[PDB]
């Protein structure tokens, strides 16, 4: 339903987020999430 | 000689650095003093031994 | 070496003592994980270009 990550736009960042948290722990607060392992072809 | 030279104070001093870590004194002694479940142990799943 | 402080009659009367030691070393390893994905090898290699 919702749509893909862009990643081309995040190639050239906007700011930082200074917090380190597991991100799955609250999932509901997204739209999209994806979670990957070491790499996939997605992201090509 | 009952007495030697120990090998290991041979060695020269390997270079040092300023680095920023809780001195704490107890009774007599220096003590680091460090709670490492930030710098490590921080969004990884591993328990915190 | 452990160290003698001369007692009087009538205790035993003690000697020197000296204690030989060794250990073993205990070995371990570490892990980790890399992967890849093929179209992200395609591309490093040239091929897909």
């Amino acid at each position: 339903d919702p749509p893909g990550y862009r990643y081309a736009a995040a190639m050239v960042p906007t700011g930082s987020i200074l917090s380190t948290i597991e991100v799955a722990s609250h999932r509901r607060l997204f739209d999209f999430f994806a979670r990957v392992r070491s790499d996939e072809n997605s992201l090509y | 000689e009952a007495n030697r030279e120990t090998l290991d104070e041979l060695e020269s001093a390997p270079q040092t650095t300023r680095v920023r870590a809780d001195l704490v004194a107890i009774g007599d002694r220096l003590v680091f003093l460090e709670a490492l479940e930030k710098r490590i142990y921080a969004a990884t799943n591993v328990p915190y031994p | 070496h452990q160290p003698l402080i001369a007692r009087d009659g009538p205790h035993p009367v003690e000697q020197p003592v000296h204690n030989y030691m060794t250990k073993v070393i205990d070995r371990r390893a570490l892990n980790a994980a890399f992967s890849l994905a093929t179209e992200a090898i395609a591309l490093l290699t040239g091929e897909a270009l």
